[PDB]
RNA sequence: AUAGGAGGGUGCGGCCCGAAAGGAAUGAGCCUCCCCGAAGGAAACCGCGGCGACGCGGGAGUACGAGGGGAGGGGACCGGGGUUGCACCGUCCGUCUUGAAACACGGGGCAGGGAGUUCGCGGCCGUGGCGAGGUUAAGGGGGUUAAGCCCCGUAGCCGCAGGGAAACCGACAUGCCCGCAGCCGGGCCGGUGAGGGGCGGGGUGCGAAAGCGCCCGGAGUCACGGCCGCGAGA
RNA sequence: CAGGAUGGCCUCCCCGGAGGUAGGCGGUGGGGUAGAGCACUGAUUGGAGGUGCAGGGGGCGAAAGCCCCCGGCCUCCUGUCAAACUCCGAACCCACCGCCGCCGUAGAUGGGGGGAGUAGGGUGGCGGUGUAAGCCGUCCACCGAGAGGGGAACAACCCAGACCGGGGUUAAGGCCCCAAAGUGCCGGCUAAGUGUUACUCCAAAGGGUGUCCCGGGCCUUAGACAGCGGGGAGGUAGGCU
RNA sequence: CGGCCGCCGAGACCCCGGCGCACGGAGUGAUCGGGUAGGCGGGCGUGCCGGUGGCGUAGAAGCCGGGCCG
RNA sequence: CUCAGGCGGGUCAGGAAUCCGCCGUAGAGUGCAAGGGCAAAAGCCGGCCUGACUGGACCCGUAACAGAGGCGGGUCCAGCCCCGAAAGGGUGGCCUAGCGAACCCCUGUGCCUCCCCGGUGGGGGCCAGGGAUGACAGAAAAGCUACCCUGGGGAUAACAGAGUCGUCUCGGGCGAGAGCCCAUAUCGACCCCGAGGCUUGCUACCUCGCUGUCGGCUCUUCCCAUCCUGGCCCUGCAGCAGGGGCCAAGGGUGGGGGUGUUCACCCAUUAAAGGGGAACGUGAGCUGGGUUUAGACCGUCGUGAGACAGGUCGGAUGCUA
RNA sequence: CGGCGGCCAUAGCGGGGGGGCCACACCCGGUCUCAUUUCGAACCCGGAAGUUAAGCCCCCCAGCGAUCCCGGUUGUACUGCCCUCCGAGAGGGGGCGGGAAGCCGGGGACGCCGCCGGCCACUAUC
């Protein structure tokens, strides 16, 4: 933009307490997320390769389906309907 | 449950838009519109943000009957009365008031009657204005059951 | 000729006249009575409270109230015009400007002149004709004093098949599921559902291959008027 | 760059069609700003006790020689505080679901089309810069394009959003006169003409036995609080000079 | 300065009728009424043409002044 | 297979590489800014291997919402390999910087196509890859105008004002310190707080269909933080004479020499030879000396035209109220 | 006893006991399949005679750490909202709606839970 391409308003947003740092439990990487399910998308910075723009943080979508290892989630970022592909690492179940 | 009377001190000007929309759901539109609201946790939360903007306080049944009679109309100037109420749905102004107490019939539901009572100005001056809270000497916010007193002066 | 100005506006007085077109003499301004009566709402005096200011009860939603109706009295102006006093309010007009009463710009005054027009093309719209077709141009014949209108002329354009650089190839007169309008049955609900939406399959191009692109279950054509762009001096 | 175009945005028309969620609450998500601190990444102020050592002074000299010592180089319980630090962290903002509220079939929610306009200002909050005024972000009632009554008048401060005429009552604000309405009431403060000014109008640190009001100390016939009547010894000139 | 009480005082707010707009067919509206840029829609007037129907020396248009309506 | 670093022991000049144990949650390392991530790893080692692959999508950034090309990455599947026991991984370098239109040309590969018709030559074209615009969503590019001209602009500089008060001027508080001794007869640092609009500067509010500059001259008003005169207090006041403080604008506060000069320097007088505001008072009152145009020379610089807070000569002051 | 997980320190440190431990370790042979740019140490083929002593399992003790709570500081610091409410134009305060860290004191906490086998067992010893 002039100071955006994947990073801006980050450092401290991707930073955690030393207790929440260390690569996280294995269970969440393995975790499957069904289609028709409502998911919170939360940025996990422990895993580089496949991580949301910070603008996306805290959005809640419905899993529209899957491509490969990742899942394809339809989310509403603002008014606009968008679909975001992300790994199971960056999804948590709603309830 | 209990029913409360809410009156809008400061109108459709000198309001922020968040507060002005909050006010709209309550069924207030101008200065000197009054409405009867039941205690419900959503409604109560609303009334609390809005407080400085409004004069609020708990209203009784007896004062409600008085209020329904004189100020009420659908058309023109026309006092509500037992015969008029009879054609309405009920048989009596009191039964209408007691159903409002139960919370089962709102003002609007009760047909050929407005959810707003268009009252007169107060009488006399004010002795701590209205730009400062009831507690400091004004009238703003929750205020006993002393809303009964104000509407009597307003007739 | 002792009193203040964007020259006035609104209300109410003075003075001034008013034949006509106005309303009214079949009753005008005007006056009086009776009643209904919105919002509103006293007084005298009394009682009881309050340091007192003053509140409270009763008087009382009464007296009173805009406005309206009816009846009555009187008998010629009233409206309206000219000008002016008083109370109240009032820093032109147009433009420029974030802000103009302006020390921003422009104006002596009045009259006359004085600025969104035409053509082509494209995109819209409304109306109207006809319909899987529609529409004729040029021309001469014709008719007429001339001419328009009337008839002939279908040259030619557009649509009825699209994709593709071209070679070149070439499709659903709707099979499945929702549901608006509407219809139907029951007592809001349950069907049937054109239009419509959602699938499937097909035609073509790229392609070892897979995967995508466009297209596909018959509506257009012409006329009139208007709206706007762009091209023109516009 | 004192200019266009394309959105956002404004209007008109048309099409499809039932919910929509600005509002508020709970549930399920995101977070390091106010604040706060020594637990890191971190910059550093200060004295101790170590004498662990690079060395500028000394010693049994063999000038820091085996061994201790002193600028000192860096541990240790401590010591200042931190946009770009954190052992931590509100109020609050926002996503989503349900509810409730409200809005909607005279068409919301959304789509396509035609026609535009495309110098800003401004009070407050939160700021960044700069002594400042000024400039620039962000949210904002509002002015711009919106009157009216009040703030003496005063684009944006207050009340208020305005079809025509009539009647009534209040609001902002005021009640000595000009000017509507109080030569108001109780009590404390005042003696400066302070003030009578929310304001755009209205000058400070310091200091006054100037006042009034609260505090605990000393101390009360064990009555010096000041006066006054009597007081101010002897050793002794303390010694030195 | 701290209490307290009675009043004054807006196109606000209230109230009666009228008027437009919106909606209702071949009365209803607490939830309608400020307005620049700009969009949308309706009417009036002006010259001449055509069609239709009238007027004029028994006094046209124009001019001047006054009345009346929207 | 797990680290800088520390601790003790060995080796060396301490030390390092190197060795042995103990401590050690990440301070190490990951090419390179910064930040974040990470310990059976992305860090370390050994072996093997060259997918930094072809093709076509998907998505986001680009350009939040919300239009917006090119370009980048991530993520899929198809194909071919690679490694691994397989699962599984690899669309280069842990992630985020290291890129480029329209057009034109050339490469690689096959076919399509070239005007009555064929053969041949030579052309044109589809796709993909590579090539610049670095002023980077992409003109083809050096200067002067005081000889200038016009449209505009107070959206914007010069004068003045307004705003502002850092700078400037002036005041108050505290009192280190010397004055033989004694802070205040006198002098007075460090620091801290106000006032004024008089210097300088900032502001871009007001004017570009003009609000003419500075200085002098003449003529006048006002202010005091007062130079003198009046009335007063102290003193390190003997007198004579100073020094310091208080009231006070009633009056006075001059003439000469240089500078265009406001200001400033100088002479002798004087009771004293005070300052500041008023369109930096006073040009519809004068003057026009200075800022200063079109003419010219010199110094400096420039290829040159030509320039100068360098010097210098000469260069209109309208109007009947 | 074992094996496979979930929450992922409430299962950290320290110390204590036992084994209801062929089977899990130590331990012993290394010829062979096989690990060492040096060593069967490591990896792997082979065995259990010996040791329960670790480990490992089970039980317990909180002094340290971490998790959570109560009270004190504190409804204080801080804040959303409004004011012709106050100040010379900054701004602040009150109401109203909320309310943190650091620290002190007083505590729970040295696991829980899911599946499957197994000497012993047919259960829970562990």
């Amino acid at each position: 933009q002039k100071a955006h391409s994947f990073r801006r308003k980050t450092r401290k947003k991707l930073s955690k307490h030393p207790r929440r740092r260390g690569l996280p439990p294995l269970t969440r990487f393995l975790q499957e997320f069904e289609v028709g399910q409502r998911v919170h998308i939360v940025i996990e910075p422990s895993y580089h390769k496949g991580m949301p723009d910070p603008r996306f943080h805290g959005r809640t979508g419905t899993v529209v389906g899957k491509r490969g290892e990742a899942y394809i989630v339809e989310i509403k970022d603002g008014s606009k309907v968008k679909t975001l592909f992300i790994h199971p690492v960056h999804l948590r179940p709603q309830k | 449950m209990a029913k409360l009377a809410v009156i809008r001190i400061r109108g459709r000007v000198n309001v922020k838009r968040p507060v002005r929309d909050t006010l709209a759901m309550l069924r207030l539109h101008r200065v000197n519109h009054c409405v009867i609201v039941d205690d419900t946790p959503s409604y109560l939360g609303m009334l609390q943000k809005a407080k400085d903007y409004i004069t609020w306080g708990e209203i009784n049944a007896e004062t409600l009957a008085k209020l329904i009679r004189k100020r009420g109309r659908l058309i023109g100037n026309k006092p509500v009365t037992d015969e008029y109420v009879k054609e309405k749905l009920g048989m009596t102004i009191e039964e209408f008031a007691q159903k409002v107490v139960n919370g089962e019939m709102s003002l609007k539901d009760l047909p050929n009657l407005k959810p707003v009572f268009r009252l007169h100005p107060p009488r006399g001056g004010f002795r701590g204005s209205k730009k400062r809270s009831f507690k400091e000497g004004g009238a703003l916010g929750y205020r006993g059951e002393k809303i009964n007193e104000l509407i009597e002066r307003m007739l």
